[PDB]
């Protein structure tokens, strides 16, 4: 089987990345690396550990044989951030390993938060959509928390994240709390909290309805 | 032992047999057999197949004279492994041998030069 | 250039037979085996199966008991069929060329070296309905606005702002499947039209965001 080393490697732009896949068992120098980039297929870049692929540029190389495998980019370019796989051989139940997913680094950035309450369209069609927007933080790790008159919600609401942003480097996330509008409207307090390690403390955005 | 450089399909074969299957002759009919040791251990995989064709005798014939000394049990083990499993697979056992009869040829050229 | 062609259907219900077709263009199907891959929501990329010129194949043991891989050499095309479809199912579907040959020690390699751009298949029990779009009125010293395109199905929507004229700031999320089966998505910004079009309903929206 294979492992990819490590699950995440964040990195500036013009810097070196080394990736590394071993195999449990020997495959010879029969290993290859794929990129894929969100939304598109994967693209075969490596084969048989060293040699580049149709059209892959020379900051690609390969090295390693029996059990370890590294993948190097010389020189990282804006197009390079995206997941790595490896694959040897036909291998199952997982032919490809986990994956590396080659992120940019960037200085820690505090989200600006934003709190939506449900517009009136809505309201007078019997549901109520509140909107807690998290803007253009880094890294990705935060934590957003609903209540309503302060009392702590659980399986109501639903998260979404950006891809990072190329220009800038961050992410931006979206948590939608859904009620109805009978059970909104017996409420007064909306508030969603958020934590990141960009702020000094957790804050909190809220309004009355 | 040894056969010389000198000495139609064609490798198109993995169009008609899936590559990724196991084959008969395969790295572990080498296991614990040394490299000065080879030809002898592909020798006698020749002589247990055609005995049990007109390129194959005419590398066989020559082969008459290989022979290694000391204790050649270590090499026999791993042939009646092969043997073993040409007949256990009954007819299979034998077309699964005559379909991989290149291979056998492959291994032979390799080992002997 | 070789170009492999998936074609199928984005959307089924559960219990259909998911069936695709690829077609392999500027190369010849001799010499290569030919495999199809799916990559379900948040995975690697799934191998589940391969088809050889003489018509053997190889299955993924987990959909053994569902899958059938075959092909037309006289149409250049191979086909994926698997059955009784779930929700576990939704993913996208790749087909691959495969080169293969004999290398290391009696051994040998195995590279998907030319894939298809990929065919979404979703599996859901769920009907065509457009989206409502609504209007959503700490640093900076900014302000955010947006819209939340909300209830659709299937996917997608595509948002612009201001016809398209307005781009920068401009985060629209990755829709969420809610728990009715429904998709919902927004579409933020920090004049403000957001233009919402979802051509399964033949929706066109544009929906005018005020403080």
């Amino acid at each position: 089987e294979l492992t990819q080393s490590p699950a995440t490697l964040s990195l500036s732009p013009g810097e070196r990345a080394t990736l590394s896949c071993r195999a449990s068992q020997s495959v010879g120098r029969n290993l290859g690396w794929y990129q894929q980039k969100p939304g598109q297929a994967p693209r075969l870049l490596i084969y048989d550990a060293s040699n580049r692929a149709t059209g892959i540029p020379a900051r690609f190389s390969g090295s390693g044989s029996g059990t370890d495998f590294t993948l190097t980019i010389s020189s990282l370019e804006p197009e390079d951030f995206a997941v790595y796989y490896c694959q040897a051989r036909l291998l199952l139940p997982q032919t490809f390993g986990q994956g590396t997913k080659v992120e940019i680094k960037r200085t820690v950035a505090a989200p600006s938060v934003f709190i939506f309450p449900p517009s009136d369209e809505q309201l007078k069609s019997g549901t109520a959509s509140v909107v807690c927007l998290l803007n253009n933080f880094y890294p990705r790790e935060a934590k957003v928390q609903w209540k309503v008159d302060n009392a702590l919600q659980s399986g109501n609401s639903q998260e979404s994240v950006t891809e990072q942003d190329s220009k800038d480097s961050t992410y931006s996330l979206s948590s939608t709390l859904t009620l109805s509008k009978a059970d909104y409207e017996k409420h007064k307090v909306y508030a969603c909290e958020v934590t990141h390690q960009g702020l000094s403390s957790p804050v909190t955005k809220s309004f009355n309805r | 032992c040894r056969l010389d450089k000198s000495n139609m399909l064609a490798k198109e074969a993995w169009n008609w047999d899936d590559i990724t299957d196991v084959r008969l002759i395969g790295e572990k009919l080498f296991h614990g057999v040394s490299m000065s040791e080879r030809c002898y251990l592909m020798k006698q995989v020749l002589n247990f197949t055609l005995e049990e064709v007109p390129f194959l005798a005419r590398l066989s014939n020559r082969l008459s004279t290989c022979h290694i000394e000391g204790d050649d049990l270590h090499i026999q083990r791993n042939v009646q492994k092969l043997k073993d499993t040409v007949k256990k697979l009954g007819e299979s056992g034998e077309i699964k041998a005559i379909g991989e009869l290149d291979l056998l040829f492959m291994s032979l050229r390799n080992a002997c030069i | 250039e070789v170009q492999l062609l998936e074609s199928g259907p984005g959307l089924l219900k559960p219990s259909e037979t998911l069936s695709l077709t690829c077609t392999v263009s500027g190369g010849s199907m001799i010499n290569y085996y030919w495999s199809w891959i799916r990559q379900p929501p948040g995975e690697r990329p799934q191998w589940l199966g391969h088809i050889i010129y003489g018509g053997t194949t190889k299955y993924n043991p987990s959909l053994e008991s569902r899958i059938t891989i075959s092909r037309d050499i006289s149409k250049n095309q191979f086909s994926l069929r698997l059955n009784s479809v779930t929700a576990a199912d939704t993913a996208i579907y790749y087909c691959a060329r495969v080169a293969i040959g004999v290398s290391g020690f009696l051994n040998y390699y195995y590279y998907m070296d030319v894939w298809g751009s990929g065919t979404a298949v979703t599996v859901s029990s769920a009907s065509t309905k457009g989206p409502s779009v609504f209007p959503l009125a700490t640093s900076g010293g900014t302000a955010a606005l947006g819209c939340l395109v909300k209830d659709y199905f299937p996917e997608p929507v595509t948002v612009s702002w201001n016809s398209g004229a307005l781009t920068s700031g401009v985060h629209t999320f990755p829709a969420v499947l809610q728990s009715s089966g429904l998709y919902s998505l927004s579409s933020v910004v920090t004049t403000y039209i957001c233009n919402v079009n979802h051509k399964p309903s033949n929706t066109k929206v544009d929906k005018k965001v005020e403080p």
